[PDB]
């Protein structure tokens, strides 16, 4: 799930940029560009921190966040870089949805454009929205945002139609969590009722056929490079990265790592990973999702334990995770080996990174950490 | 903090 | 009457998972004061030193 | 004949509608649902980063 | 694609069954005259008609009343027939209309047609249909033909499932195949509900296609 997929053998290093605290309140929104060398940091005070690669780096006074601005009010823990709309999309507790092009303040001090394309979506219907993605084709602008009460729908930023709608996964019910196919294909709903529930891309055809019978909270999604049909998510409790094969609805992939027994029906490790990262490379998926136990996690396939990842616990040894095959499967269980607390002290959910041969990762906690990985 |  | 079925259990889920809202919301502002609490510890052990 | 006929073609319509309704009152009721969720898992999670 | 002028071919098609079921049997009107019970449906397991079919360019007559052969339909009205209307394929081309009627006994005394509907000869586009084009039914009333067509009979849940087979159909689907069979359990489901809506009359018209280019050819008037 990257362009221009790596040779084998990613393995993570001690390296970082920068660090920050300055959102008042928890950051679970970012936004990265794609043509510029910039990301978005918005905090749940509902004030957004724009920050530049190229300045917040360093060799300057201070690595402030360059665009922060909190007219949104309430939260803001939405925030999206819209594909090729020279928009920046954002979202706060009050309901309401702003589409800015912030990019006014490029060369000047100038006031950032406020949002080009705003709305205060339905209070019960979509609240404010709980996911919102744009999709890009040159010839047109759409963009799709999802509300937690259960609703899907796009909204095209160069029109003003917004009738693609998808109809509200009621035995899903809440909708925090969505998955995207590369090519357009079809998108999955990360939930919380238990059951989980699937779209499609060309015609938006409701498949719900997935689910974690434990009435269990889905939210991550990323698109499965070992099978179309299959897709990578991540769950709360038990530290579980599993991948689901959707036509039985159903996670199949582990990393096995929790108190609690695979597919525990009491799941006795609450702890999970979120905020995974997908790239094909190494014969298997290469990805970096951020460990909710902190652990730093460049995680693998075929030898999880022989690779090299970006956790701490530095008192723990050699890496240890666990390679199985399991019922048509292979099945990984995870296994765990003055100064001042490196790493994040909140409850981190947010990771990005840029490089070419070499460059520097983002990381955030439940709470406004920045850790600038390099 | 406040970078200034 | 299937789907009203299905919707009755959702229905009961969301009233357990909103009740523990509540309880994390109450929570979480408890471990944030604890958390700010801890901060002005250290910053009069800072002080001190 | 005709009574019944129009009684029971009165009440398929009037079934199909209570169905709609239904299933629109269920759609607002997974999206309050998801509301009280996304309350819930954002409130421990805050309470966890605290 | 081709251009209407040079054929300017007589019309000619093939016959189908109309969906619209004889529930139209004028209970009361059956009440009052002796006659209807002579219709055709009324004493048949099923029900034959005469045909009546002609275009008008919005209003404007252009053809005649053509009417079937001989048939049976008072068992299975399963219409496999065909039909050469009387109207030049440049008659008239521009805002022509479609306008049908089938002529059954609506009585021993009252033995006509009292079923029409009209839609354009060329489609919403301009062009031209040489395939079935199922027409709504405007039961107990016949077709008009102009332009503000009273009885629509050609140009939503069943209007989004046509839609989208059609597209898909046009060659408008990804490599991943399960959802066309997914794609067709689904519009079963679209058109049973479709189905158990009644107090609706309806006909499947199959324009007949054309051995030019040997296909319901699209034909635009110029």
């Amino acid at each position: 799930w990257e362009s221009k997929p790596p040779p084998p053998g990613w393995r993570p290093k001690g390296l970082l940029v920068a660090h920050l605290h300055e959102h008042k309140s928890a950051v679970n929104r970012i936004r990265v560009s794609d043509e510029h060398s910039l990301f978005a940091t918005c905090s749940n005070d509902g004030t957004v921190k724009i920050w530049n690669s190229q300045k917040m780096e360093g060799k300057t006074t201070t690595t402030r966040s360059i665009l922060t601005y909190s007219r949104i009010g309430g939260r803001v823990k939405t925030l999206t870089f819209c594909q090729g709309s020279h928009y920046l999309a954002i979202a706060s507790d009050n309901g309401a949805v702003q589409l800015l092009g912030i990019e006014a303040s490029k060369l000047p001090k100038s006031p950032k454009i406020h949002p080009l394309q705003s709305r205060i979506l339905d209070q019960k219907e979509d609240g404010c929205v709980v996911d919102m993605h744009h999709f890009n084709s040159g010839a047109q602008s759409v963009l799709a945002y999802a509300t937690v009460n259960g609703s899907l729908v796009g909204w095209d930023l160069r029109s003003s139609s917004n009738a693609w709608t998808l109809k509200h996964d009621l035995k899903s019910g809440l909708i925090t969590s969505f998955a995207v196919d590369i090519h357009q294909c079809w998108l999955c709903i990360g939930t919380s009722s238990g059951t989980m529930a699937c779209w499609d891309m060309r015609f938006q055809l409701p498949i719900s056929s997935h689910c974690h019978p434990s009435r269990a909270r889905i939210r991550r999604l990323s698109m499965h490079p070992l099978y179309q049909s299959w897709v990578i998510a991540a769950v709360q409790g038990n530290n579980e990265v599993s991948m689901w094969d959707m036509e039985t609805g159903d996670r199949r992939f582990t990393l096995w790592a929790s108190s609690a027994p695979p597919l525990s029906e009491l799941q006795p490790s609450p702890h999970s990973v979120h905020g995974i990262y997908c790239s094909p490379a190494d014969g298997n998926p290469i990805l970096l999702t951020a460990g909710s136990d902190m652990k730093i996690r460049f995680w693998d396939l075929a030898y999880p334990e022989r690779s090299y990842v970006v956790a701490g616990s530095t008192s723990s040894p050699s890496v240890s995770y666990y390679r199985k095959i399991i019922e048509g499967t292979e099945v990984v269980q995870e296994i765990q080996n003055e100064s001042l607390p490196v790493g994040h002290h909140d409850i981190i959910t947010d990771v990005a990174t840029f490089q070419t041969t070499q460059g520097f990762i983002v990381t955030a906690s439940r709470d406004g950490i920045v850790k600038v990985w390099k | 903090f406040e970078v200034r | 009457q299937k789907l009203y079925s299905r919707a009755q259990r959702h229905q009961e889920k969301k009233e357990k998972i909103q009740r523990h809202n509540r309880k994390l919301g109450d929570l979480v502002e408890k471990k944030t004061i604890d958390l700010r609490s801890h901060y002005e510890r250290l910053a009069n052990l800072r002080r001190s030193h | 004949v005709e009574k019944n006929r129009k009684i029971v073609a009165e009440n398929l319509e009037k079934v199909q509608a209570e169905a709609e309704r239904l299933d629109q009152e269920e759609a607002q009721y997974q999206r309050e649902y998801s509301e009280f969720k996304r309350q819930q898992l954002e409130l421990d999670d805050e309470l966890k980063s605290v | 694609y081709i251009y209407s002028c040079d054929l300017d071919i007589n019309v000619q098609l093939k016959i189908g069954s109309l969906e619209g079921k004889r529930e139209q049997k004028s209970y009361k009107a059956v009440l009052e005259d002796p006659m209807l019970k002579f219709s055709g449906l009324y004493q048949e397991t099923c029900s034959d008609l005469y045909v009546t079919c002609q275009v008008f360019a919005e209003g404007k007559p252009l053809a005649l009343p053509v009417r079937t052969s001989y048939k049976a339909f008072s068992t299975r009205w399963n219409w496999n027939e065909w039909l050469k209307l009387p109207v030049k394929y440049p008659d008239l081309p521009r805002n022509a209309q479609v306008a049908l009627t089938i002529w059954d006994v609506y009585g021993p005394g009252k033995a006509v047609p009292v079923g029409g509907t009209t839609v354009s000869l060329f489609g919403k586009y301009g062009m031209f249909r040489q395939g079935m084009h199922d027409l709504k039914v405007w039961p107990n009333v016949e077709a008009d033909g102009s332009e503000p067509t009273k009885t629509p009979g050609r140009t939503d849940q069943m209007s989004r499932l046509a839609k989208l087979t059609k597209a898909h159909r046009q060659g408008h689907m990804v490599k991943v195949d399960w959802l066309d069979r997914l794609t067709f359990r689904e519009i079963e489901m679209i058109n049973e509900s479709e189905k158990r809506s009644s107090n609706f009359m309806y006909l499947m018209v199959e324009f007949r296609c054309v051995k030019c280019d040997d296909k319901e050819y699209g034909i635009v008037y110029y």
